[PDB]
RNA sequence: GGUAGGAUAGUGGCCUACCAUGGUUUCAACGGGUAACGGGGAAUAAGGGUUCGAUUCCGGAGAGGGAGCCUGAGAAACGGCUACCACAUCCAAGGAAGGCAGCAGGCGCGCAAAUUACCCAAUCCUAAUUCAGGGAGGUAGUGACAAUAAAUAACGAUACAGGGCCCAUUCGGGUCUUGUAAUUGGAAUGAGUACAAUGUAAAUACCUUAACGAGGAACAAUUGGAGGGCAAGUCUGGUGCCAGCAGCCGCGGUAAUUCCAGCUCCAAUAGCGUAUAUUAAAGUUGUUGCAGUUAAAAAGCUCGUAGUUGAACUUUGGGCCCGG
RNA sequence: UCGGCACCUUACGAGAAAUCAAAGUCUUUGGGUUCUGGGGGGAGUAUGGUCGCAAGGCUGAAACUUAAAGGAAUUGACGGA
C-alpha cells in the first residue's frame, strides 16, 4: 500500500496546518454541528431582505396584525 | 493540351470552372439547394413521426403479384402525407387506424425499394412499442 | 398503382403455421472456447474435406 | 469583455509552469507586477509544484501569510504574485535563496544560490528618459525605476540592482563580445555571447549569437539579456550552462547516467 | 470547461467483412493462441500499421537524417525490449518484416504456456484471468501483457492464490470441510 | 477627398459648416441566400483532396425584442435602472412586481438529450480578507454518446479416431487420447454477497481482504444471416404469385437452397442490426487525374476585350590555393 | 520543292470496337488555350430575364420517377433485300 505521511514538529504546529477534516478523521477536532448548505443559503437570503436589525419591523407586524 | 488551362497563374480559371461543374452531381445540388429541407417530406431528420390515416393495400409492381399493406401516414412535425410499408408477415393488424408510428427511410435515400410503388418510408415502431419486438413475441401493444 | 388492394388476408401464413417449440439442447461454450469448438472442428479434427472443405452437409 | 479578466483557464496557463492538465480547470492566473503574465512565475506554481512545500493552495497561502518568503528582499504575501526572470526568492527556513534563471528545455528551473549572490540582481535597461525637474532615470525589466544613472547607461544595457537600497552598483554595456542570455522565442534559456548585431531601422533588431560550442542562433534583440562578459558571468548559472545538446546527446548523456 | 479527455480507439476491421483466406487466418491465429475475439487480432494488426507506417516514413528519409537515427533507433530499441524484433537484426528494413505471430508470441498468456506452467494456452488464459501467475511480484490478470524480455525469468506464480502457495483454496477447503464432517474431527 | 470647427480617452466624415467630384467594380463590385458565429481543430483519405467544427481553449456577440442611461477605473451591464413593444405574475382593483441562451427542474417542440442530490476537500476567483463566499468548480446519481481492458470455463481418468513400431503376427509390448460416453473425478476463480480496513469533505465505487459464493457450472450471450454479391443448407414441415421476403439481381403460381418455422451451420460478439448525413471506394468533378468521331458532350462560322499563354539571345570556360 | 483538296497500304502506335497518320507521340499520365458533358427521363419543360412584328431565339431549373437507357461488335433468327 502506498501513501503521503506527515509529521509535524510539534501537535500544535499540527493543530495550526493540519486541514480540519484530517483533525476530525484523528480526533484533534470535532466535527461542527452546522447546517445543510441550502437552509444556509435559504437562511441568508432570507436575511438579504431584512434591512436593519428588525426588531421595529417584528414589532410593527405584531402591532397591525394582532387587533 | 488536354482542354483545361495548364499555365501557373491558371488557378482563378481552374477554380471557377470547377466550381462551376460541381454542379453536376446529385449529391453537391441536392446539399447545396437545401432540397432535403424545403423537399423531402422527413425535412432532413432520420425518422419521423405521424399519425396514420389509413391502412391502404398497394399492389406490387411486374413481374411480381402481391399486396403490400402499406398506411397513409400525416407526418406530426410536418402536416405532409407519405406512404410507409409495414414491415413483416402480420404487423398491419398491430398498427391500427389513427394512431401512432415512428417512420424510417427505406434504403435508398428517397427512391422507392423493390416492387413497392411509390413508397420510401417504412413503420419502425407503433404506439412507441417496436414492431420488431410486437412481431417477434417481446412487447405487448398499450391498449390505450 | 392502385392502392386498394384487399388487406383480409394480412398474416395469413404466419398465423396457420404449425407451432414447433425448439428443442432443449445443451448450452454452447461462450467466447474463447467457442472459437476453440470451432478451430478444432475446422483445422484439427476435420475429416469432411471433400474438394476442399464443407461445414453443413445435408443428407445426399 | 466589459473589463479586465481575473481568471485563467488550465490549457491557457504559460506551458514552462508545467501544470497537470487535469486536476482543476482554473490554472493561478499572475496577479499585476513587474513581470508579465506568460512571461512569469507565480509564488503559488513555484511553491507547491517545483519546490513540493506545499500539497495545496492553502498551504501556499499558510506559507506565504507567515512571512517567510521573500521575493527581491520584500516579503509578497500574495499567493500569484508574479515572480520572473532575475528575481531572488528568500526561504528563511533552511536558508534557501533562489534565482529565477531559465534551464535551457526554456523553463524556470530551480536554482540555490548563496547569500551573497542573493544580495544583488541583474536589470536590463528597457528604457533611459528624463523625468520631471530633470532627473533622469532607466527602466529595467522588472519595472523598477532607478533615479540618476549613469550617462553610459544606455538601451539594452544591464544594471546590478542593490536590492537592499534599488541602486545600481555596476553595469554591463551590450557590445560585440559579451555574453548573452536568452530570455525568449525558442532559444530561450541559452547563452553565448555573440556574432555581431544588425540593425533593420523600422523593426526588430537582430543579435547573432555563437556558443562555446559554435553553434550560432539569430535571436531578436528584445530576447537578449547581457549576463556578463566572455567567462565569469555576474550570476551563477543554472544546470547546464545553456547549452541546448540536441536530442541525441541527451539521450547519449542519460544512458550514460543511469547505469553508474 | 475542464481539459479534454484523449481516447483512442485500438483497433481496425478489415474493408472485406467475409474473405474466407482471412477468416481461415485468423481461426488460425485463434486456435494456435488462443484468443476469445477477432478483435485480439485487429488491435495487434492495428499496432503492426502504426509501426510499419513510422519505419515506412522514417525509411523514406535519407539516412544519416536526424529524425531517421533518433525515432527509428528507439522503434527499434522498443521492439527489441519487447521481444518482437530479434537481439539482432536491429535494422528499420526488417521491422517491416514484423508479422502478427510475432506479436501474439510475446503475449502473457503464450509465454506461461511456453515456460511450462500451463500446459496449454486455454489453461494459461484462465490462470492468468484468475489471479494466479505474478510477472514481477506483481499479479498480472491481463493476457495481452507483452512481456519484455527482462520480466520472463521473472514470470512465475503468485505469492498469494494458491499453485503458489500459503494457503489451500476454495472449493479444496469447502470438501476438505465435507470430509472433516464426514469422517473425523 | 480638402480646409476649419465640434465631439472623443484619443486618430478619423465620427459629426458639423463650406468646398471639390470623387470612391468601388468581370482580378466579380453591389445585391440575394446560408438549415453561417470565426479560429485552434475533427472525420476520412497512398499522395493530392472531400466533408464537418452549436460544443472543454482563444476571440466575438447576446441575455424575450429594440433603444436610452446611471454608477464606476472598466458596462451602453440586463442574477442594474428607464421607456416602448411582446409575453406574463399577485391584487382588497387602489396598485405592485417580472426576465433560467447560470444550476437543478418543468412545459412545449420534436427522431432527439440526465438529479428541483452533496460539498467548497481539490482547482482557482473575490473581499476589508490565511478564517467568509462561490450551482465557478468538484463529488456522486441518471447515462450501451464514444473510447480502454476482457468472465461466460479449465484439467485429468472410463469409452472410442489410429500417426505407428519387431513383417502389430490378428488389437497385447509400458503405445499415448485433440473430436465422441447430454458420462466420471477433484481442482481454480470472480460476478454477486459482505466483517473490516482503505477510499472520501462525507460517502459511493475502485484497489485489498475475513466468512459465503457453480455442475444443466439455470451464475443458461446476443444480434444478424445461410441463392449471388458475401461466410454459412437444394435438410425437414407449412404456404401455394397468396402471405411474405428481397439494399440490387431476384424468390413465391404443390418437392421454395430465398417466405413462415424447426434442426444444423455462418459472421461479429457485450455487442449487433436499422434509418439519415458524410468520407473512402469515385480517375463518377479529374491540379495530381476524367471524357467530348459513333456511348452525355466541339459554340454554325469568324473577329475580338479582359484572362491565360508566349521564339532565341547578354560571364562561358580554364588555372591555383585553402578547405567540410 | 512549297502550299492545298484528298486518296491508298501498314499498324510503329491508339481505341470498347467500328476504325484512325490522326482519333498517334496517355498510368512511362503536364506544348498553349477556348467551349462542352457527368445514368435515363421529367425537359430544352416550368419560372424569371432578354432579343424579335410574330413565329420564335438565347439563358434555363426543380418536385417527381427510374435500373437501366446507350455504344460497338458477334452468333442466330427474321426481311413485301
Ligand atoms: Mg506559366
Ligand atoms: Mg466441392
Ligand atoms: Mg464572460
Ligand atoms: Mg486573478
Ligand atoms: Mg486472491
Ligand atoms: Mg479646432
Ligand atoms: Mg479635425
Ligand atoms: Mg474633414
Ligand atoms: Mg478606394
Ligand atoms: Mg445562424
Ligand atoms: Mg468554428
Ligand atoms: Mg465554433
Ligand atoms: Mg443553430
Ligand atoms: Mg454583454
Ligand atoms: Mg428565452
Ligand atoms: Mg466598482
Ligand atoms: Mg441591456
Ligand atoms: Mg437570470
Ligand atoms: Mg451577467
Ligand atoms: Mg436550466
Ligand atoms: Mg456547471
Ligand atoms: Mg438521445
Ligand atoms: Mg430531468
Ligand atoms: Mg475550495
Ligand atoms: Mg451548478
Ligand atoms: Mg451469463
Ligand atoms: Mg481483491
Ligand atoms: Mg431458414
Ligand atoms: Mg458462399
Ligand atoms: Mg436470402
Ligand atoms: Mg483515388
Ligand atoms: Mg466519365
Ligand atoms: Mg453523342
Ligand atoms: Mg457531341
Ligand atoms: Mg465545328
Ligand atoms: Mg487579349
Ligand atoms: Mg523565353
Ligand atoms: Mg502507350
Ligand atoms: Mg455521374
Ligand atoms: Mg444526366
Ligand atoms: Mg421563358
Ligand atoms: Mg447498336
Amino acid at each position: 500500500s502506498v501513501g503521503f505521511g506527515l509529521v509535524y514538529n510539534s501537535v500544535a504546529e499540527a493543530k495550526k496546518f493540519e486541514p480540519t477534516y484530517r483533525l476530525v478523521r484523528y480526533g484533534l477536532a470535532e466535527k461542527v454541528e452546522k447546517a445543510s448548505r441550502q437552509q444556509r443559503k435559504q437562511k441568508k437570503n432570507r436575511d438579504k431582505k431584512i434591512f436593519g436589525t428588525g426588531k421595529r419591523l417584528a414589532k410593527k407586524v405584531a402591532r397591525r396584525n394582532a387587533d | 493540351g488536354k482542354g483545361k488551362p495548364r499555365g501557373l497563374n491558371s488557378a482563378r480559371k481552374l477554380r471557377v470552372h470547377r466550381r462551376n461543374n460541381r454542379w453536376a452531381e446529385n449529391n453537391y445540388k441536392k446539399r447545396l439547394l437545401g432540397t432535403a429541407f424545403k423537399s423531402s417530406p422527413f425535412g432532413g431528420s432520420s425518422h419521423a413521426k405521424g399519425i396514420v390515416l389509413e391502412k391502404l393495400g398497394i399492389e406490387s409492381k411486374q413481374p411480381n403479384s402481391a399486396i403490400r399493406k402499406c398506411v397513409r401516414v400525416q407526418l406530426i412535425k410536418n402536416g405532409k402525407k407519405v406512404t410507409a410499408f409495414v414491415p413483416n408477415d402480420g404487423c398491419l393488424n398491430f398498427v391500427d387506424e389513427n394512431d401512432e408510428v415512428l417512420l424510417a427511410g427505406f434504403g435508398r435515400k428517397g427512391k422507392a425499394k423493390g416492387d413497392i410503388p411509390g413508397v420510401r418510408f417504412k413503420v419502425v415502431k407503433v404506439s412507441g412499442v417496436s414492431l420488431l419486438a410486437l412481431w417477434k413475441e417481446k412487447k405487448e401493444k398499450p391498449r390505450s | 398503382a392502385k392502392v386498394h388492394g384487399s388487406l383480409a388476408r394480412a398474416g395469413k401464413v404466419k398465423s396457420q403455421t404449425p407451432k414447433v417449440e425448439k428443442t432443449e439442447k445443451p448450452k454452447k461454450p461462450k467466447g474463447r472456447a467457442y472459437k476453440r469448438l470451432l478451430y478444432t472442428r475446422r483445422f484439427v479434427n476435420v475429416t469432411l474435406v471433400n474438394g476442399k472443405r464443407r461445414m453443413n452437409p445435408g443428407p445426399s | 469583455a466589459r473589463g479586465p479578466k481575473k481568471h485563467l483557464k488550465r490549457l491557457a496557463a504559460p506551458h514552462h509552469w508545467l501544470l497537470d492538465k487535469l486536476s482543476g480547470c482554473y490554472a493561478p492566473r499572475p496577479s499585476a507586477g513587474p513581470h508579465k503574465l506568460r512571461e512569469s512565475l507565480p509564488l503559488i506554481v513555484f511553491l507547491r509544484n517545483r519546490l513540493k512545500y506545499a500539497l495545496n493552495g492553502r498551504e501556499v497561502k499558510a506559507i506565504l501569510m507567515q512571512r517567510h518568503v521573500k521575493v527581491d528582499g520584500k516579503v509578497r504575501t500574495d499567493t500569484t504574485y508574479p515572480a520572473g526572470f532575475m528575481d531572488v526568492i528568500t526561504l528563511d527556513a533552511t536558508n534557501e535563496n533562489f534565482r529565477l534563471v531559465y534551464d535551457v528545455k526554456g523553463r524556470f528551473a530551480v536554482h540555490r544560490i548563496t547569500d551573497e549572490e542573493a544580495s544583488y540582481k541583474l536589470g536590463k535597461v528597457k528604457k533611459v528618459q528624463l523625468g520631471k525637474k530633470g532627473v533622469p532615470y532607466v527602466v529595467t525589466h522588472d519595472g523598477r525605476t532607478i533615479r540618476y544613472p549613469d550617462p553610459n547607461i544606455k538601451v539594452n544595457d544591464t544594471v546590478k540592482i542593490d536590492l537592499a537600497s534599488g541602486k545600481i552598483t555596476d553595469f554591463i554595456k551590450f557590445d560585440a563580445g559579451k555574453l548573452v542570455y536568452v530570455t525568449g522565442g525558442r532559444n530561450l534559456g541559452r547563452i553565448g555571447t555573440i556574432v555581431h548585431k544588425e540593425r533593420h531601422d523600422g523593426g526588430f533588431d537582430l543579435v547573432h549569437i555563437k556558443d562555446s560550442l559554435d553553434n550560432t542562433f539569430v535571436t531578436r534583440l528584445n530576447n537578449v539579456f547581457v549576463i556578463g562578459e566572455q567567462g565569469k558571468p555576474y550570476i551563477s548559472l543554472p544546470k547546464g550552462k545553456g547549452i541546448k545538446l540536441s536530442i541525441a546527446e541527451e539521450r547519449d548523456r542519460r544512458r550514460a547516467q543511469q547505469g553508474l | 470547461p475542464r481539459a479534454p479527455r484523449t481516447y483512442s480507439k485500438t483497433y481496425s476491421t478489415p474493408k472485406r467483412p467475409y474473405e474466407s483466406s482471412r477468416l481461415d487466418a485468423e481461426l488460425k491465429l485463434a486456435g494456435e493462441f488462443g484468443l476469445k475475439n477477432k478483435k485480439e487480432i485487429y488491435r495487434i494488426s492495428f499496432q503492426l500499421s502504426k509501426i510499419r507506417r513510422a519505419a515506412r516514413d522514417l525509411l523514406t528519409r535519407d539516412e544519416k537524417d536526424p529524425k531517421r537515427l533518433f525515432e527509428g533507433n528507439a522503434l527499434i530499441r522498443r521492439l527489441v525490449r519487447v521481444g518482437v524484433l530479434s537481439e539482432d537484426k536491429k535494422k528499420l528494413d526488417y521491422v517491416l518484416a514484423l508479422k502478427v505471430e510475432d506479436f501474439l508470441e510475446r503475449r502473457l498468456q503464450t509465454q506461461v504456456y511456453k515456460l511450462g506452467l500451463a500446459k496449454s494456452v486455454h489453461h494459461a488464459r484462465v490462470l492468468i484471468t484468475q489471479r494466479h501467475i505474478a510477472v514481477g511480484k506483481q499479479i498480472v490478470n491481463i493476457p495481452s501483457f507483452m512481456v519484455r524480455l527482462d520480466s520472463e525469468k521473472h514470470i512465475d506464480f503468485a505469492p498469494t492464490s494458491p499453485f503458489g502457495g500459503a494457503r489451500p483454496g476454495r472449493v479444496a477447503r469447502r470438501n476438505a470441510a465435507r470430509k472433516a464432517e464426514a469422517s473425523g474431527e
